[PDB]
């Protein structure tokens, strides 16, 4: 059925499961025209799809072309994710293939449903939790890939870095959320947080710095606090 | 006019004969139903006084035997016989005629109720449905489950209606899963009308036969597959003009008939509210929609 609370731990068993987030596939600036009246101007999207096992994230860009000429984009968009997803899992060699796919907006679940109907044994799960993947478009090296892309484009990252060569996979996703929950709630703050000292630095093949196992600790920290912060600035308490 | 005798009513029961019924006391003088109209199929069914527990019927045409119902007592119900012998078959008839021991089929000269419930209701598409080649007949009842609800135990006693199922290889062509599955056109029109029904009235009698089994017998399953082919048709973007002319007659003459108490059980909300305000169709059935808001405007 739907993941939640009570299962967060299936995520970490050995049966390869992957996230989809369509949040970021369809992107708009809205903007005055000269008479006047609103419109909008596509940007370059994604979709985030994490196997939460291995940190390994298939970034599939979504470029403004995809959308010409087209009606309802919003409904386009999660058919167009649908699409996408279901074209990877048939690119992948069948050990390989995910047994589960959890969308995160129940939205998502009739068109990937449709999609994959040639793999009736893939469960389709939504899921309880709020997971904040929408903020991996606040994680800079990410950004810069989606918005740089001139055609469609597919690239890959272990959103983890090195972490899984000293840490679980369930300590490894629980960070994950909170970097990208605090990103979420209060970008500049998140962002100063985590690159503040010169002396720890991103290298080339990562996405974050290269903390030690102390300074995850302080850092982890400094990140649940802003997120009590930013929740009292909000809410007045 | 045709007549099912009966040979006698040894338990009490609620007998329907089409959408008439009458009660019958445990060991009265009954002796069956005359003055049935020829050239509709019809049904009759049974609620036993101490077990309203299965409704439970037959589905028959006068013109393809002459049949007759007796109690069983081992078996514990009313059953359909067919009598091949008909100079026995007159003579019973006219015995009881004349005793005048039978009630009359009691159609009104205006009334075209029954005719407009059963316009492309055919006994021959009954006995595919229903499948039991010994008999002219058709026996349904409250608990027969579809061929679909099987699939989701006994395959001898199923309901075999044509599975319809928007999420299926069959409804939905390769590179075109999103305009097949918000367009079902496709799917109506090439799968199922062109394909499988080969025509839209066997596609009506079918949608017909499910309603009533529905209606009269409570039959989850009958209902299920009545919604089904309503809303496959509602949300097709093309439908022949004909066919939604007369689906909105057809639906119209349902929802006139359906027992006011039943229609909480009997009427699925999310699909009405599709059909009637959200769908392809919506500004298509007319009268539908005007008997729909002045009889159940709750359900809407
Ligand atoms: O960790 C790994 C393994 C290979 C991979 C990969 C493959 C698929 C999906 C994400 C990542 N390619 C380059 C990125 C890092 N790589
Ligand atoms: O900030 C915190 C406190 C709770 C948590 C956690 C655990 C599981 C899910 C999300 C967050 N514990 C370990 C990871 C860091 N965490």
């Amino acid at each position: 059925g739907a993941m939640n609370s009570s299962n967060y731990a299936e995520l970490f068993n050995n049966d390869i499961k992957l996230f989809v987030d369509d949040t970021n596939v369809y992107r708009v600036t809205v903007h005055k025209t000269f008479e006047g009246n609103v419109a909008t101007k596509a940007i370059n999207g994604c979709i985030f799809t994490l196997n939460p096992k291995t940190g390994h994230l298939f970034l599939k860009i979504i470029h403004t072309s995809v959308w010409a000429g087209q009606k309802r984009l919003s409904q386009l968009a999660k058919w167009k994710t649908a699409e996408e997803v279901s074209a990877l899992v048939r690119s992948l060699p069948k050990e390989e293939q995910p047994k589960q796919i959890i969308v995160t907006r129940k939205a998502m679940l009739d068109p990937l449903e449709v999609h994959m109907l040639d793999f009736p044994n893939i469960a389709i799960r939504p899921t309880e939790l709020r997971l904040p993947f929408s903020a991996a478009m606040s994680i800079d090296k990410l950004s810069d890939v989606v918005m740089k892309a001139t055609e469609p484009q597919m690239v890959l990252f272990n959103i983890y870095d090195d972490w899984l060569d000293r840490i679980s996979s369930y300590t490894a996703f629980s960070r994950l959320t909170l970097l990208l929950r605090a990103l979420k709630t209060n970008e500049e703050s998140a962002k100063m947080i985590l690159l503040s000292d010169p002396t720890i630095t991103i290298k080339s093949y990562h996405l974050w710095p290269s903390f030690t196992d102390e300074q995850w600790i302080t850092i982890e920290s400094q990140m649940r606090d802003l997120i009590l912060t930013e929740y009292g600035r909000k809410y007045n308490v | 006019m045709n007549t099912v005798p009966f040979t006698s009513a040894p338990i009490e029961v609620t007998i329907g004969i089409d959408q008439y019924s009458f009660n019958v006391k445990e060991n009265q003088p009954f002796h069956g139903i005359k003055d049935i109209p020829i050239g509709h199929v019809h049904v009759i069914h049974f609620q036993h006084a101490d077990n309203s527990s299965m409704r439970y019927g037959y589905w028959f045409d006068c013109r393809m035997g002459n049949f007759y119902i007796q109690y069983d007592p081992k078996d514990g119900l009313y059953k359909m016989m067919e009598e091949r012998d008909g100079a026995k078959f007159e003579n019973i008839v006219h015995n009881f005629k004349e005793r005048q021991m039978m009630v009359s089929y009691p159609k009104i000269d205006e009334d075209d109720t029954w005719y407009n419930l059963t316009e492309f209701v055919q006994m021959d598409k009954i006995r595919k449905i229903v499948r039991k080649d010994e008999n002219q007949f058709s026996y349904v009842d409250s608990s027969m489950t579809t061929v679909q609800e099987n699939e989701l135990s006994d395959p001898a006693h199923s309901l075999n209606y044509t599975v319809i199922n928007f999420k299926s290889r069959e409804a939905i062509r390769p590179g075109h899963e999103m305009e097949d599955f918000l367009d079902k056109s496709y799917y109506l029109n090439t799968v199922m009308l062109q394909g499988i029904f080969k025509n839209s009235s066997n596609y009506f009698g079918e949608l017909q036969f499910a309603f009533l089994n529905a209606m009269f017998f409570g039959n989850y399953g009958s209902s299920l597959q009545w919604h089904a082919m309503i809303e496959l048709i509602c949300s097709s973007a093309t439908v022949p003009k004909h066919m939604l002319d007369k689906l909105d007659e057809i639906l119209y003459y349902q929802i006139k008939t359906l027992p006011e108490q039943y229609s909480d059980i009997l009427l699925n909300e999310r699909v009405w509210n599709i059909c009637l305000y959200s769908s392809f169709q919506k500004n298509s059935l007319h009268n539908t929609e005007k008997i729909m808001e002045n009889k159940y405007p709750e359900l809407l």
